RNA sequence: CUCUUAAGGUAGCCAAUGGAUUAACGAGAUUCCCACUGUCCCUAUCUA
């Protein structure tokens, strides 16, 4: 696996690659030419130009398509938290329109240098250049959506945590305001925030430790709502997958002083819709918060 | 699974001697070793280490210390001493000998 | 300096030394090892017919016979005779290591020596019978 | 470092203590920055800067005619709504041009001697089932890299434009020679495929084949455009 | 008793250090971080001495040796032999070796009462380790591994061989040696176990990469804190299943 | 002055240019490597990159194991012929020019290494030293 | 288990070499464009020994999409070296598809030389308004294009060698009045799934380039037979190739200087032996339906 | 009016051989290998 990808080189707006690539061309090849020299001459120079300026499109869009990851080709896990995060269809979607724009591109370069190996004049020479990297402009004026949404992709991605979902995993999971974060704190020195208000946490925190020599990862998780699938939201499915995907020790956090905001028949009640969830793995009820109420005085 | 049980064996077994004479081994550990105090990084009376000798007098690559300041000889005052090497053609260290 | 010498005793050409050579025909598994060598591709013969003397192969038996045959070969047999000259030789001629160079030389002369004449008999008269 | 990390970190310890500062005196010194760059900016990257200062202008006056006009306050059916999209031809005179330009002259022979060979410079549609004359007996070139199948053609009615391919050609306006050539220049009337079009005769037959104008220079642009003669 | 340090951002302790039951080596390479590091664990008990080995830093790979003796080989120059002999006490021979095999602390691997050998060294080499180091001296080969002295690590409590050992070889070895032994990796996942680490009857000195469980392994198999017998490889057999 | 390699290194005469043969001193089944280039070499009109004792080079084996040739491999030039000069006072040279093979952090792929090696290479790799049984 | 664990001991693959890429050059794909717009037939010309190795499908689909009103047929040559059931069984298979021909070209003792001219009269009849025809020949390398139009007019007018590569250039052959038959250079065209070993088996290279044929025996021990192996070579009792080289080696006297036979020269003389037909042997035609 | 895919399991029938895939020879044209080296890295020195 590779469980990160902060190694995506930047990705430009349509308008900003346009200018970095015509102005490489116009920089980094030479710029004189006379209608006195020699057709062949002539016809180098325009070649040159059209042929230059297609490899710098076609490069910009490699580093674009090699650095991305496929969705497909990932893990399960990250796979389904890829898709509730940035949406699998478009993601595949923008990835393609580079592909084909890439394609286009090098067509558009062999056909006019096939045209300019028969250019009579230095005009004709000149139009055919021009309306090459017109063409190739045009093709890179129609990426502007995609190449956007792949650069806040790519700023997002870069940020996500590495998960390891084949070693030993300690996921945390329960309602809103139960002490998820807090445990986090105890056990890891993972950075993760602890407010008094619901979904303080919106995005999968990881943090480390070593039990018996031994390295342990532990999962906190966005609280999960006790409501059905087609009116969860990413949030919560975030969790969902984590739960689903991590063959783990689960451990469910109850509040039985009620400062969560949720009753402990609604605790209950959350823990038994979501007991189809943790199959094949390890389960654990952790009663938090008793230095405020005890399960002992319980009604 | 019993793909993994030769490698898993062969690297938790400890193999155990057995006898083969009557020769009693046993380990060494001398008294002031065993009277040493545990060294305490921050403590305000600890040994000055060859390190803290070192940053004191020039740092890294700039202090040049005295390997002869460590010689176990009969007179204190040898101890900055010139051995001879050469004499007339002859190495000294190969007649040097005691009688 | 002369092209001759020059390309006959370069490093990348050299030979065995004969001190090397006497520590191989002093000892009778070593002269076994030798003459009872494994079959390799690379060399001529496929590694038989090896004179230990000379420390050179040959591509048949019938060119060993003719090598034994050869003042060549009585050459270095006959260079192969005395004390094998290592450095403690120099050592003690520069009046250095001289007890070491003297038990050394007795020790050559009493049991080294004999043992490799013998071995060397073995070896000719071995080497006789079998071609 | 994991999720949204310098955020955390600004709301936990702040920023730099002259930050805001910085900032405001940054900003205000942007009108002062904008002139000097206008006056000492030379070469392309001046001239990229007047264009990108045009624009902004530009965008910025309509800006303020929208927000002043907001400030102020086809018959088509259900299930197309809330969709979107003289017998005189329209170049009756184009450039001559002359069979020196049209043609250039190719020399054979070792020591190139003979230049009865001719090469034609602009583009050309050979048609269906062409083969090649043997070398030998083969006077006229037309090169392969400048033939043509199909031509990108606007329809002046529904303004749409189509990429068809190319059925004959009619009439070439320099020469019959031209035209029997097959040579595709400016003003050449051209016959193409109109089945994507939908046209319908008032009999009921269905239209697949019509006639277009040629408005460009293939030679210059590397394509073919073409108007339908509707 | 298991320290990690580095000699100049290098993992290969035994390469520039020898360390015995009363004396320590140490490359005189650079500064004195390594020499400090060493001076923590040992106070001023034993010496601690600076040397060089035929202007080599490489002094544990050249030399060999234990708590009664010294050897060096026939390379040493005659002021380094000097500087030794002046450095340690008179309970410590030394001795200047001539010896074919010039690496003596990778053909030889010894504790203070057995010495494994390269099996091709020679019998006056052989008769000389008996008489300086005071040992018995049996020719061996770490389950076909030749240079055993960088292929194992030995003290008078445990012992440390390389990965690739049969349970056969260890029975064999360990019978030799009357030590117990156990197969494993230094500074992670390398195979030079001797030229990984240095080790005496109290102390072992490793590369900064050592694992958790390997020095787990190290302080088990070396007898080191208190309360750390050879037994408890049963009590640390669940994280060496889930490392292994 | 390579990544593996244990500090800096003083200036060797130079005898192996691209293009040299030397024999594999290893285990590992090669019986000769072709040097094809230098790692750490300058750039110079015309002069060809040339290594010396305790330089890594890259090799592609000539003879040996069938599986292990036609690969380009790190190796580790550990003995030459062409003299150079010790500070202690003295200019030595060996019999053979003579490497092993070696992985980019300067790891053997081997377990031992045959012949004499040379004090420079081996205090420069400490997995050469640790596999040497004869150094000089 | 392949690519990747490679990397990590910083082991590279040696680069390919340029001998393997002959027939992909533009100067050739340029010559066999320009022979195919000239011609009115099209003879794809395959070999006897390997017919599916030696088709261009890519340039018969170019044809069938672009230019179908070119006709392309197949001629197979050198059927003088396989069985007779396998030559009728190719042309069997291969009639299924296109008609095909089979051929053994030579200017003495030929084969097919009369139905192949009965069948082009046939096309000239065909195209009896168009005062002249072209054939356009083109296969692989050495397949025998030009051995083919010699045949046909009975006279040596295109050079024949059996190094591959011998036509470079296009070639006009007046074979009657209104009859002209092209002969063309050879070409490869590109693949990822064909090896360099199929390559060389398929006669593409000169053998005299490549850097270990060594490696390549295999494949000639694979593909030949043992008891034809031995009858050409007068020698037996091999294992493996290694030895089957030392043992030929030996036998023809084949030894450098110091002993080491000459495994290298040995083994381009076994290629250059394959290739061109000093040893007997042919792919296995399909089974019959 | 009709024509072509019948042939089958690593060598056939049919008339020693089934051939120009021709030995030998060549200041003819060309490719490769060993050996060899100042062609080269990189130039230095000596004589008339
Ligand atoms: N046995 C046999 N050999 C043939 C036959 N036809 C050609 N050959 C041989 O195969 C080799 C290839 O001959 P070419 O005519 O040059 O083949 P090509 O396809 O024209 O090859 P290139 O011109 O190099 O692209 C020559 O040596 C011929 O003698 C055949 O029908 N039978
Ligand atoms: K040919
Ligand atoms: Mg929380
Ligand atoms: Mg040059
Ligand atoms: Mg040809
Ligand atoms: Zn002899």
């Amino acid at each position: 696996m590779q469980l990160s990808w902060k190694d995506i080189p930047t990705v430009a707006p349509a308008n900003d690659l346009l200018d970095i690539v015509l102005n490489r061309t116009q920089r980094k090849t030479p710029t004189v030419i006379r209608p006195g020299f020699k057709i062949t001459r002539i016809r180098a120079f325009y070649m040159r130009k059209v042929k230059y300026t297609g490899e710098g499109f076609v490069e910009k869009f490699e580093d674009i398509l090699k650095g991305f990851p496929n969705i497909n080709d990932v893990h399960p896990f990250h796979r389904d938290l890829m898709d509730t995060l940035y949406e699998k269809n478009h993601y595949k979607i923008s990835l393609a329109a580079i592909s084909r724009a890439k394609s286009l591109v090098e067509q558009v370069a062999r056909d006019y240098v096939r045209l300019l190996k028969f250019g009579q004049s230095l005009f004709q020479c000149k139009q055919l250049k021009r309306a090459a990297l017109g063409r190739m402009a045009t093709i890179v004026k129609k990426l502007r959506d995609p190449l956007a949404y792949l650069e806040q992709v790519r700023q997002h991605i870069g940020r996500l945590p590495s998960i390891d979902p084949n070693t030993r995993t300690l996921l945390i999971c329960g309602y809103p305001n139960v002490g998820k974060s807090s445990f986090l704190r105890c056990i890891t020195k993972s950075d993760v925030d602890v407010q008094p208000y619901a979904f303080t946490t919106k995005s999968l925190y990881v943090g480390h430790f070593d039990y018996k020599y031994l390295r342990f990862q532990a999962i906190d998780t966005p609280g999960i709502l006790d409501r059905p699938t087609e009116e969860m939201n990413n949030i919560e499915m975030q969790s969902i997958y984590a739960i689903a995907h991590l063959r783990s020790c689960v451990l469910y956090f109850m509040d039985l002083s009620e400062q969560c905001g949720f009753t402990i028949e609604a605790q209950v009640k959350l823990f038994h819709s979501i007991k189809p969830l943790f199959a094949n793995k390890s389960v654990m009820v952790v009663i938090n918060k008793t230095d405020i109420i005890r399960p002992e005085d319980l009604d | 699974s019993q793909s993994r049980i030769n490698n898993v064996l062969n690297k938790i077994h400890v193999a155990q001697p057995q006898a083969r004479d009557d020769v009693k081994r046993t380990p060494f550990i001398p008294e002031s070793v065993k009277n040493l105090k545990k060294y305490d990084p921050e403590d305000p009376n600890r040994r000055k280490l060859a390190r803290d000798i070192e940053a004191e007098n020039g740092g890294a690559g700039v202090f040049n210390v005295n390997l002869k300041d460590k010689y176990l000889l009969e007179d204190d005052e040898w101890k900055n001493d010139i051995m001879p090497e050469i004499l007339d053609g002859k190495n000294v260290y190969d007649f040097l000998d005691p009688e | 300096m002369g092209r001759y010498s020059v390309k006959r005793y370069k490093t990348k050409r050299r030979t065995r030394d004969l001190d090397l050579i006497y520590n191989d025909l002093s000892t009778k598994e070593s002269v076994q090892k030798l003459l009872n060598q494994p079959l390799d591709e690379t060399k001529p013969g496929l590694g038989q017919h090896y004179c230990i003397h000379c420390a050179k192969y040959m591509e048949t038996a019938i060119a060993l016979k003719t090598h034994l045959k050869g003042k060549v070969h009585k050459r270095r047999v006959k260079e192969l005779r005395g004390v094998p000259y290592t450095q403690e030789v120099s050592d003690a001629a520069a009046g250095y290591n001289l007890n070491k160079f003297l038990n050394r030389v007795q020790e050559i002369t009493q049991s080294v020596g004999p043992e490799k004449e013998s071995n060397e008999a073995l070896l000719k008269e071995h080497l006789d019978s079998t071609l | 470092p994991q999720n949204d990390y310098i955020e955390r970190h600004i709301k936990q310890h702040g920023k730099r203590l002259d930050h805001e500062e910085r900032k405001r005196k940054r900003e205000a010194r942007e009108s002062h920055k904008i002139s000097e760059r206008a006056q000492k900016l030379t070469g392309w990257k001046g001239k990229q800067f007047a264009k990108k200062r045009y624009a902004e202008k530009v965008s910025m006056r309509k800006k303020i005619k929208a927000h002043e006009q907001s400030k102020v306050k086809d018959a088509l059916p259900t299930y197309l709504l809330d969709r979107e999209q003289k017998f005189s031809v329209p170049l009756p005179k184009v450039r001559g041009i002359s069979e020196e330009e049209m043609f250039k002259v190719i020399k054979t022979g070792k020591s190139r001697s003979k230049s009865w060979k001719r090469m034609i410079t602009k583009h050309t549609f050979v048609g269906e089932g062409f083969t090649r004359r043997p070398v030998k007996m083969e006077r006229i070139i037309r090169p392969s890299a400048l033939r043509q199948k199909k031509a990108n053609v606007t329809h002046p009615e529904l303004g749409v434009t189509v990429f068809l391919p190319i059925l004959a050609v009619k009439k070439n306006p320099q020469s019959p020679m031209y035209t029997q050539l097959g040579v595709l220049t400016k003003g050449t009337i051209i016959e193409v495929n109109v089945s994507e079009l939908g046209m319908v005769t008032a009999g009921g037959k269905v239209v697949w084949g019509k006639y277009a104008q040629v408005t460009n220079e293939p030679d210059r642009d590397g394509c073919v455009n073409a108007v339908l003669l509707v | 008793m298991a320290t990690r340090t580095q000699f100049e951002n290098s993992n290969e302790i035994g390469v520039f250090s020898k360390l015995t039951n009363t004396y320590c080596l140490v490359a005189v390479g650079g500064s004195e971080n390594f020499y400090s590091a060493f001076e923590a664990e040992l106070g001023d008990a034993i010496p601690i001495v600076h040397t060089t080995i035929a202007g080599t830093r490489i002094i544990g790979r050249m030399t060999a040796g234990n708590r009664r003796g010294l050897l060096v080989p026939t390379q040493t120059t005659d002021q380094e032999l000097q500087h030794l002999r002046n450095s340690l006490p008179d309970s410590v021979k030394i001795q200047r070796v001539e010896e074919r095999l010039s690496a003596l602390g990778n053909v030889i691997c010894c504790n203070d009462y057995v010495a494994l050998v390269h099996p091709d060294i020679d019998r006056e080499t052989e008769e000389l380790i008996s008489d300086v180091l005071g040992v018995e001296v049996f020719r061996q080969t770490i389950s076909g591994n030749i240079l055993v002295g960088s292929y194992c690590s030995l003290s008078n409590q445990g012992g440390l061989v390389h990965p690739q050992t049969s349970v056969q070889d260890q029975e064999e070895l360990s019978s030799l040696l009357q030590v117990p032994l156990v197969a494993g990796t230094v500074n992670r996942g390398s195979s030079v176990v001797g030229a990984g680490m240095v080790v005496n009857d109290y102390l072992a000195v490793t590369g900064l990469d050592t694992t958790a469980p390997e020095l787990s392994v190290i302080e088990s198999i070396f007898r080191l804190q208190d309360a750390q017998p050879e037994s408890i490889s049963g009590n640390l057999r669940d994280t060496l299943i889930e490392t292994y | 002055s390579g990544n593996g390699a244990q500090g800096t290194k003083f200036r060797i005469s130079l005898g192996l240019p691209v293009g040299a043969i030397m024999n594999c001193a290893d285990n590992s089944g090669a019986r000769n490597l072709y040097i094809i280039a230098v790692k750490g070499s300058g750039s110079r009109l015309n002069r060809l990159p040339a290594a010396s004792l305790g330089d890594m080079v890259m090799a592609t084996v000539k003879k040996g194991k069938p599986e292990l040739r036609k690969k380009v491999m790190p190796a580790i030039v550990v003995r030459q012929a062409k003299s150079w000069r010790r500070r202690d006072g003295v200019f030595l040279y060996f019999e053979d020019n003579a490497g092993v093979i070696a992985n980019p952090k300067g790891e053997m792929k081997g377990s031992a290494i045959t012949g004499p090696v040379g004090k420079e290479c081996a205090d420069l790799w400490p997995r050469v030293a640790s596999n040497s049984g004869v150094v000089v | 288990m392949g690519n990747q664990e490679d990397k990590e001991n910083g082991w590279t693959s040696a680069a390919k070499e340029a001998i393997f890429s002959k027939g992909q050059s533009k100067r050739i794909w340029n010559e066999l464009y320009k022979v195919i717009d000239s011609s009115d037939v099209v003879i794809h010309v395959l070999d006897a020994r390997d017919p599916l190795g030696t088709r261009c499908k890519s340039v018969e689909e170019y044809m069938k999409k672009e230019t179908p009103h070119k006709h392309l047929i197949y001629v197979l040559n050198k059927c003088d070296l396989v069985p007779t059931w396998v030559a009728a069984a190719w042309v069997k298979h291969l009639s299924k598809e296109r008609p095909t021909l089979a051929f053994h070209a030579s200017i003495t003792n030929s084969f097919g030389k009369g139905s192949l001219i009965q069948l082009l009269r046939q096309f000239s009849q065909l195209h009896t308004d168009r005062k002249q025809i072209s054939v356009g020949f083109i296969g692989y390398p050495n397949t025998g294009k030009s051995s083919i139009i010699n045949t046909l007019r009975k006279k040596k007018v295109c050079q024949v060698a059996p190094i591959p590569g011998e036509t470079k250039v296009w070639q006009y052959i007046t074979l009657m009045k209104r009859i002209f038959l092209i002969d063309c250079p050879g070409i490869v065209p590109p693949s990822s799934k064909d090896s360099e070993e199929d390559i060389l088996f398929r006669g593409v290279v000169r053998v005299e380039h490549v850097t270990h044929p060594e490696q390549y025996i295999p494949g000639v021990l694979k593909r030949c037979q043992v008891k034809h192996l031995e009858r050409t070579y007068e020698i037996s009792g091999w294992k493996d190739a290694t030895e089957f080289i030392e043992i030929l080696a030996r036998k023809q006297g084949r030894l450098l200087k110091g002993g080491e036979p000459d495994e290298s020269g040995v083994s381009k003389q076994i290629l250059n032996d394959f290739n061109r037909g000093k040893i007997p042997w042919f792919v296995l035609p399909p089974e019959k339906e």
